[PDB]
DNA sequence: ATCAGAATCCCGGTGCCGAGGCCGCTCAATTGGTCGTAGACAGCTCTAGCACCGCTTAAACGCACGTACGCGCTGTCCCCCGCGTTTTAACCGCCAAGG
DNA sequence: CCTTGGCGGTTAAAACGCGGGGGACAGCGCGTACGTGCGTTTAAGCGGTGCTAGAGCTGTCTACGACCAATTGAGCGGCCTCGGCACCGGGATTCTGAT
């Protein structure tokens, strides 16, 4: 069948974190799963905060605020500066 | 200031919870988790509140933030 | 006259079991409340059911602690409560990382 | 920059992320700042994984990444062990570690 | 009203509605509110029950949250449930350990 | 001034059922009430999460009954399901 | 038969010594063993329900990947 | 070719155990006992390979928490050995029954 | 062993204020009709879960042997508890902006 | 309209000092059960070999659930009375405390 996966996406990111560092398939799945349910709970979190503000819309804020609650302090900030500057360099592109 | 959870409510907490005698150093220790414990379901409430812009806390976000620690609390406004 | 220590002790851990209210007092906990909340948000306004359910969950938190602190104090032929033991507790119920 | 993740600089899909969020059940409408932030938050989890994944792997001196170089680096930092102490990498393994008392004098 | 048309006593419209409102699926069937209702009825009668018998213990009239405290942490898969959640003024269970008594 | 909504009477009907005589107070009306709100959201949530696993989005009375049978314990979950299945042949006998 | 003492005296030895266990009694297996049973008993109890749900009668990996994380045990690699 | 004091050796599988990544118990054992386990709950179920693995990795990695816990209940008492106590100890502090 | 002596639950008398009962009012539950598609069901494919057999050797297991903790006993020290005593600020109650 | 700030009374409670014996330490005195090695038996693991039941994919016709418009009554806002637990004083056993 057509099943998707995160592969070339994290081959991308390995690509420009190590160039000389390969990874093998049980790896590649671990962190399949690891992104799914990352997803998972920061999307949850940001229905949670919606559904609990009476708003029916998924926005940049809902997602940082989402990643600030979950991530712990350092790892919460970074997150939220990376997803800031991606955001704002997408609305000016 | 962080005085007041004093030597008798920390006796009285653990005479609550079945403890005999208490040595005379549990009562730092218990300051210290209890203001761990309150900086985190408080810095969860303060992120619930800021996410609506408003600045009064409310108990229904300090309930949220007590289901998000999985120690839920019943009666206001579940 | 005197009493023997230990049952006047047994005697408060009866009284203090069925009773329901509140143990700690109300305006320093809502001073220390407002003091470790001072350093997140400025100028923050508490509601009184707000700081109630945190007074009582508190509550209810360190009745659990206190439980699991006697458990492990006699676990290890002990009557005593030593710090140790709440440190071993919270390691073991993976509060402490 | 056709793709939004080109223009959102991002190696994640943004599309895919607006599809899985639209096709999740999440909120009746998703606004389309949400997908590039989610992106971006993945992207940097992966990486900030990815580098101690990569230095476990050098420490062991081994050219490639195994489940147990990605165990030691979640469960050597403390943020990414205080985010997956609730999860179990397959194979693994445990942190080499010897209680002061265990050890003979 | 559906509720009374299914011998039952909790609103199956009101429980539709609020899972809509929830998003908890795209289409909601019909006879799984109804399930819903009778589920919630049977729990809030059986934790009423053990209320009123821990009322009776204390020669009591009204339900104070602290007998429904001792009820469900009396009750084995209720308080199995139930755990995890702490509830406000209802204390906890008298137990005091065998070896702290005097001789 | 907005209209708050609870499961006031409904319980209390219950209990009347339950208890001739019984009487309930506002905290712990409020307590089981937020008991039944929690309730309600951890059915509704399996029941979610049931149906996305199969790839379905209609959650029939079959979704509700397995995450009954996940969440209640045991005889819990067994006297649920044997109340809520009589209680549905009763509401398809009639209209 | 008695496939739960399957589990050898070695292999819980084994265990403890990957845990850390220095001195290990001799009556700890029979314990080791119950608990064993018991989380196995309610994972795939899990897992069964789950499966039964699908009306299909093959356990299935993401079945159990399922019953754990509603167990809090949740796995990675496995699918999902 | 000769026997040095005992703890030696435990120290040693230790060691290597830790920086092991295996699976210890049999595949065939832990499958059977799966089947047997599993027969009260619903007959002729057939049971995928991929099924057992996930129940082997996780089995395994409960009982080997359950061992770090006992191994501190142990020395929180001053001692080496473990006893089932300890595993009661463990058990009721984690919450689970 | 057995007497002295405070502590506290049961009993009786106070009592008051939220719960139970009721009433008035309104918007969401109920009913009929429509249509669009999610899936219930019939049906073919071919995948892998399973059963069996033969080597084959790694792994468990019974047993002798030894000493390293486990547990107990005895002593020594000390430090929370319980008593009384002194201070003190929290709670009740009242009263006002004001955002 | 709910949160915050100010003020006055007081008494219930928090904070202090000290005698003391029960509990927390240590340091032996042994007892034995687990640690370890040595065979010896066994069963798990691997390599084929079928065997076949059931998961999976495909299409089709349906019938139930998301939509519309009437309609009406049962649940929420608002109001009033009582008894049942909050509270206070007496009585007698139930424990400990002492010898």
């Amino acid at each position: 069948s057509r099943k998707e996966s995160y592969s070339i996406y994290v081959y991308k990111v390995l690509k420009q974190v190590h160039p000389d560092t390969g990874i093998s398939s049980k790896a590649m799945g671990i962190m399949n799963s690891f992104v799914n349910d990352i997803f998972e709970r920061i999307a949850g979190e940001a229905s949670r905060l919606a559904h609990y503000n009476k708003r029916s819309t998924i926005t940049s804020r809902e997602i940082q605020t989402a990643v600030r609650l979950l991530l712990p302090g350092e790892l919460a900030k970074h997150a939220v500066s990376e997803g800031t500057k991606a955001v704002t360099k997408y609305t000016s592109a | 200031n962080i005085q007041g959870i004093t030597k008798p409510a920390i006796r009285r907490l653990a005479r609550r919870g079945g403890v005999k005698r208490i040595s005379g150093l549990i009562y730092e220790e218990t300051r210290g988790v209890l203001k761990v414990f309150l900086e985190n379901v408080i810095r969860d409430a303060v992120t619930y509140t800021e996410h609506a812009k408003r600045k009064t806390v409310t108990a229904m976000d300090v309930v949220y933030a007590l289901k998000r620690q999985g120690r839920t609390l019943y009666g206001f406004g579940g | 006259h005197r009493y023997r220590p230990g049952t006047v002790a047994l005697r408060e851990i009866r009284r203090y079991q069925k009773s329901t209210e509140l143990l700690i007092r109300k305006l320093p906990f809502q001073r220390l409340v407002r003091e470790i909340a001072q350093d997140f948000k400025t100028d923050l306004r508490f509601q009184s059911a707000a700081i109630g359910a945190l007074q009582e969950a508190s509550e209810a938190y360190l009745v659990g602690l206190f439980e699991d602190t006697n458990l492990c104090a006699i676990h290890a032929k002990r009557v005593t409560i030593m710090p140790k033991d709440i440190q071993l507790a919270r390691r073991i119920r993976g509060e402490r990382a | 920059a056709k793709t939004r993740s080109s223009r959102a600089g991002l190696q994640f899909p943004v599309g895919r992320v607006h599809r899985l969020l639209r096709k999740g059940n999440y909120s009746e409408r998703v606004g389309a700042g949400a997908p590039v932030y989610l992106a971006a938050v993945l992207e940097y989890l992966t990486a900030e994984i990815l580098e101690l994944a990569g230095n476990a792997a050098r420490d062991n001196k081994k050219t490639r990444i195994i489940p147990r170089h990605l165990q030691l680096a979640i469960r050597n930092d403390e943020e990414l062990n205080k985010l997956l102490g609730r999860v179990t990498i397959a194979q693994g393994g445990v942190l080499p570690n010897i209680q002061a008392v265990l050890l003979p004098k």
